[PDB]
């Protein structure tokens, strides 16, 4: 896997290269002490036994050097790992913040949140736990089948080509275990998809006094399906027990013929014991192979959701109020449309509404006019200037927005408010929390400002959260504002700090609102309507309800639901 | 584990069989490793190819057999599992059916899912491959000590030298980052969450950005230095760790072990040639040991988790239109009242409301009317009789409820509104939904009424609110309880469903968790609740009145 390489810095290929020298000059030693074993044995169980002790010194000596260069192996392995581990994890935080939202799925975010949060203790030991015992033990018996080769080529021959038969079993024992388990689970999944759809709704069934009958056909469902699923059972017998069978039928094999050429005369008893066991040596590290096959499957999947964080598309790169234009654009995730040619050209100073249901993409619009993304089609430009191709820090300082989501930092209120503007003096913050109505908060708080407001430290509803969320956006200086709000009756100072923040905003800058409530987008000086992504109205407020379109019939709808109450007509 | 065991009773007697079935496989499987020392005995005697021919077929039978016993053993094994798992399929489906209506509302536990399929799979695995890989990793690694004990005691008590070695730096390595050690699951845990908010909280920092980006850059590389300053220091440790179990070292400890006692001729050169066979992968074979055992523990996790299902609570029985409620208490953690002393009555045909800050028990009393759970102190009198003395089939009959989270059910409409009188007709189904004011969008359906419902569909959380209204019309009930938040969750649809919500409540006991202080203007009764304790009865024109906590907060919006 390419990946792996690819992780490591340009800093350390002075490590890489020094690390597989001393990789294969290990192996090659593994190998050579390894058939060492010829003459040692040969006169170990020969008439000579003292002749043993000379290639005892050599095995000696061999594993000495074998001691030394696995040190160094592993030194630079535990040196590697947490140089990549501080490479990998800066470039995925250096990565993330330039990666576009659309990146951000539900799976895709779970899987970034396993590889900046779950990857830490691997990558700190990948390249000395797994790639030093797998090239170690993938490398062994082919360097004995070579080494062998040197006393005798079709000795050598048959040691080598048992090693493609026995890497093909290890391959064939592999697909053939995960297989069987990726089966098995499938088939427990699949009968205990009864079960989740009973334990959803038996609230509702038990509302409807059917509880029992659902139950009943539950269980029968149940019991007709392991009838069938009792019976049929072949995948998971050529197992662990395929290579189990290969790697002692092979020894039988190597072993049966040694002892075929000690008959036939052409070796001795010392000599076919000794490639006995140098060939039981052969085959030790096809063992250790199959046990890191769940490491090395677990770390698969880790250096593929790594390399899924190291693969998401990045946004390319290229103070009075400003212009924000918008020309044909659309934006979908995958193939469901949330925007289907919107265009506009804000002028400067103005302040406007975008309205409509739920499943248009006002705050896909928003976030776009914002540069939270590139559009999947046409063109988003401030003043002509597309917004993808601005530097970062005009990029950042250009809009100013009120996020559906409060997303709070778990800060003190004094850092919550000053993220729009952290260089800015108290002052403006006074200004922020007389418009945004917070200043009845602090009011409430202990220390004021200064106050932790964290999820552990102050327990804020819905309407301090927006509420602070508006003196956010009032802040900053940025010369575009935007406001996306879920503002509701629950706490009625949500609607009033929006009123005040976006009348009372001294600084001259754009403005836009997406909001649900009337009463309060009056002061929008036009209207944008939009239906599945499309625009279908444009004008003012009071001009769209004297047209009698869409939007009437929206204000009429919600006027007679805001008047209604409960006890009678 | 206790749970774990008391889930797994039924199955001892199997497993215990699998646990000699599996230990008896392992001695086969090593049992060639025995024959080919037989095999340089025999050449070193020079036995004819006779004996050899015997031998070999010796070896060659006893693979086989090994190989049709593990086969064997998998497939029992595999049918053995198979009708345990049918068996708890369908015992906890007896149980969910048993439950109390809130624990499936319940928070800071596991999903459902994760309860139910996830600790199923994670017990198939506990029977059918990690108790039979967690006792061949045992019986090999005995076995392999104890027949090269009968080799030779001398090389064979040398293996533990390397052993011995790991051991102590392991044990050192621990004991001087005991605190680190502890901290490590805690910090893992901490920056995941960090990181989860940093995720979810991206649009703030791609915007406003500024300390943000910072503080989660600084968190992540204060985690990074964190593991580097904990591990840098023992990779001294680490690495000699690591040379000690190679099969490398032990071959070479081996040799000079034994190699001195054959040229000096105390130990014959045979005796040494099972330690060559099987004593090399030794340390590789005892590092198994933990792999093997770490696979039981995942899976009796899950075999505690679902007895602790098993043994939650049931929904016991004992033993004018009129809901009372006299000194109710209920605790949802031990001795940490939500709802303290609550005292009222509300009077037949009466649409009632109670309001509060967010965060009193008013939904909770609402849903302890309608027991999605039972009163630690105090009763519920519904036309005089306690709610905890009628069935599912009495109680559900005399009070229905529309929470939130509405709830599709399998099949289509005409048999997703009929659920509680399922032999009512299509026309009946029509006229509901008529006063569902959601006939006219079912209407519009491709299949109008034959849609089929479930999982999932087109339709919307207010369409599926109002079917779920529909059905609740059939349920006929002299009471009822409501959610006020259901009345405006969908602003789309907020004008039907507040038509519709209104057509159910029509000349029925109605209770209301009221959020909104202007709809309950007409209502026929107010309360208020603070703590669990009641501050204000009375209507709406006293309440203005009094001057109290619900003039102060309507005042305030
Ligand atoms: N596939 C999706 N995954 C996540 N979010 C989505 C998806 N499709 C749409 N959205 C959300 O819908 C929003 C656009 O719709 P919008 O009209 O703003 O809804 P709302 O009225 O609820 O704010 C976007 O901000 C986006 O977050
Ligand atoms: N398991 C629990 N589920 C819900 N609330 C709980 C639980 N344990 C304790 N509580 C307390 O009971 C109160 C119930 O609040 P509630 O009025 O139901 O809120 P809501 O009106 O949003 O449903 C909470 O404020 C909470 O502090
Ligand atoms: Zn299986």
């Amino acid at each position: 896997i390419r990946t792996l390489l690819r992780l490591v810095p340009a800093e350390k290929r002075g490590a890489v290269a020094g690390y597989a020298v001393l990789t294969l000059l290990s192996v090659l030693l593994r190998a050579v002490g390894a058939v060492l074993l010829i003459p040692l044995l040969a006169a170990l169980f020969s008439d000579t036994p003292s002749d043993a002790w000379l290639w005892l010194g050599w095995l000696t000596a061999v594993t000495l050097a074998g001691w030394v260069t696995d040190t160094n192996t592993a030194r630079l392995g535990f040196d590697l790992g947490f140089a990549v581990l501080s490479r990998t994890q800066h470039d995925m935080a250096d990565r993330l913040p330039n990666v576009a939202m659309s990146w951000f799925t539900p799976d895709n975010t779970a899987t970034a949140r396993q590889a900046i949060a779950a990857t830490g203790p691997e990558l700190a030991g990948l390249v000395v736990n797994l790639l030093t015992p797998l090239i170690g033990a993938a490398l062994l018996p082919a360097a004995i089948g070579v080494a062998l080769l040197f006393v005798s080529v079709p000795l050598g021959l048959a040691a080598l080509a048992g090693v493609a038969v026995l890497f093909g079993a290890l391959a064939l024992s592999g697909r053939l275990s995960r297989a069987a388990d990726k089966v098995a689970g499938e088939t427990n999944s699949a009968f205990t998809e009864r079960i989740i759809e009973f334990a959803r709704t038996q609230q509702a069934l038990r509302a409807a006094r059917r509880v029992e009958p659902a139950r009943s056909q539950v269980g029968s469902a149940l019991a007709a399906q392991h009838g069938a699923g009792l019976r049929l059972l072949t995948m998971q017998i050529p197992g662990q027990v395929l290579f189990s069978l290969a790697g002692q039928v092979a020894l039988i094999g190597f072993a049966g013929m040694a002892v075929w050429l000690t008959v036939r005369g052409q070796l001795g008893v010392p000599e076919a014991i000794a490639l006995i066991v140098v060939l039981v040596r052969y085959l030790e590290p096809f063992a250790a192979i199959a046990d890191l096959a769940p490491a090395l499957e677990t770390t698969r999947a880790t250096l593929n959701r790594i390399q899924a964080v190291l693969d998401a598309p990045t946004l390319p790169a290229g103070g009075a109020a400003p212009s924000i234009e918008f020309d044909d654009v659309r934006f979908s995730y995958g193939d469901e449309v949330v925007l289907d040619g919107v265009s506009f050209t804000l002028r400067p100073g103005n302040t406007t509404a975008i309205v409509g249901p739920s499943g248009s993409g006002k705050t896909t619009i928003l976030s776009l006019i914002a540069g939270l993304q590139q559009p999947a089609s046409g063109r988003v430009l401030l003043d002509g200037v597309d917004v993808t191709t601005l530097d970062p820090e005009a990029r950042r300082a250009a809009v100013s927005v009120v996020f559906q989501h409060p997303y709070l930092f778990d800060g003190t209120l004094r850092d919550n408010v000053l993220v729009g503007d952290p260089e800015a003096d108290p002052d403006d913050v006074t200004a922020a929390m007389r418009l945004a109505r917070v200043d009845e908060l602090l009011d409430r708080l202990p220390d004021g400002d200064a106050t932790v407001v964290g999820e552990g430290g102050t327990a804020l509803s819905g309407g301090e959260r927006q509420r602070v969320s508006i003196a956010r956006a009032l802040l900053k200086p940025a010369p575009v504002l935007l406001v996306d709000e879920a503002t509701s009756a629950l706490d009625n100072a949500n609607e009033a700090a929006v009123v005040d923040a976006l009348t009372a905003d001294p600084r001259p800058r754009t403005r836009v609102i997406v909001a649900h409530r009337l009463a309060s987008i009056r002061h929008a000086d036009r209207v944008l309507f939009v239906e599945a992504g499309r625009v279908v109205e444009d004008g003012a407020i009071d001009e769209l309800l004297a047209a009698g379109g869409r939007f009437a019939q929206f204000w009429a709808q919600q006027q007679a639901a805001s008047e209604w109450a409960i006890g009678s007509t | 584990a206790e749970a774990g065991s008391r889930l797994l009773a039924p199955l001892k007697k199997p497993l215990i069989v699998s646990g000699v079935l599996q230990a008896l496989i392992t001695l086969i499987e090593l049992a060639p490793f025995v024959l080919l020392v037989e095999l340089a005995r025999l050449l070193l005697g020079g036995a004819e190819a006779e004996r050899l021919w015997t031998l070999g077929l010796t070896a060659v039978s006893l693979i086989g057999l090994g190989a049709v016993l593990a086969a064997a053993m998998t497939l029992w094994l595999h049918r053995v599992d198979a009708r345990f798992a049918h068996e708890l399929r369908g015992r906890l489906l007896t149980k969910l059916s048993r439950l109390p209506l809130g624990w499936f509302t319940r928070r800071g536990s596991a999903s459902t899912k994760q309860l139910v399929q996830d600790d199923t799979l994670a017990l198939h695995y506990l029977i059918t491959h990690a108790i039979p890989d967690a006792v061949a990793a045992v019986v090999a690694p005995v076995a392999v000590l104890v027949y090269l004990f009968v080799a030779d005691w001398r090389v064979a008590l040398v293996l533990f030298i390397p052993v011995l070695v790991y051991l102590v730096l392991m044990s050192v390595m621990t004991i001087q980052s005991g605190s680190k050690i502890a901290q490590a699951p805690r910090w893992a845990e901490r920056m995941g969450g960090e990181a989860g908010a940093f995720l979810e909280g991206q649009p703030v920092i791609r915007i406003f950005g500024g300390a943000a980006a910072s503080r989660f850059r600084r968190r992540l590389d204060d985690y990074i230095d964190f593991l580097v300053s904990w591990q840098r220091p023992f990779v001294g440790k680490k690495t000699l760790m690591d040379l000690v179990t190679r099969p490398a070292t032990f071959l070479w400890i081996i040799l000079v072990a034994g190699v001195p006692l054959v040229v000096t001729g105390r130990m014959d050169p045979v005796n040494l040639l099972p330690f060559l066979l099987l004593g090399t992968t030794f340390g590789a074979r005892l590092l198994g040991i933990g792999y093997g055992l770490s696979g039981i523990q995942t899976g009796m996790l899950a075999a505690r988790r679902i007895q602790t299902v098993l043994d939650e609570p049931e929904l016991v029985v004992r033993d004018p239109g009129t809901v009372e409620l006299d000194r109710v208490s209920f605790e949802y953690r031990p001795g940490v009242p939500v709802i303290r002393d609550v005292t009222l009555t509300l009077r037949p045909g009466t649409v009632t409301a109670l309001v509060g800050p967010s965060g009193s028990g008013k939904s909770t009393l609402a849903a302890l009317v309608a027991r999605f759970h039972d009163v630690t102190q105090g009763a519920i009198r519904v036309d005089g009789r306690d709610i905890r003395t009628l069935t599912a089939d009495e109680l559900y009959r005399r009070v229905g409820f529309v929470l939130q989270d509405a709830q599709l059910v399998h099949g289509s409409v005409a048999e997703n509104i009929a659920l509680a009188e399922p032999d009512a007709g299509l026309e009946r189904i029509r006229t509901a939904a008529r006063d569902a004011q959601i006939h006219d969008r079912i209407t519009r359906m491709p299949d109008g009424y034959d849609s089929v419902l479930g999982a999932g569909s087109a339709l919307s959380g207010g369409e599926r609110q109002r079917v779920t209204i529909a059905r609740a019309i059939l349920a006929d009930t002299p009471v009822l309880v409501l959610d006020e938040a259901t009345a405006f969750a969908d602003p789309e649809s907020e004008y039907l469903v507040q038509q519709a919500i209104n057509r159910l409540t029509r000349d029925r006991t109605v209770l209301v968790i009221a959020h909104r202080l202007h709809t309950i203007t007409h209502a026929d009764q107010i309360v208020v609740l603070d703590d669990g304790r009641i501050v204000e009865v009375g209507t709406h024109d006293e309440l203005l009145a009094a001057g109290g906590r619900y003039r102060g907060l309507w005042d305030s919006g």
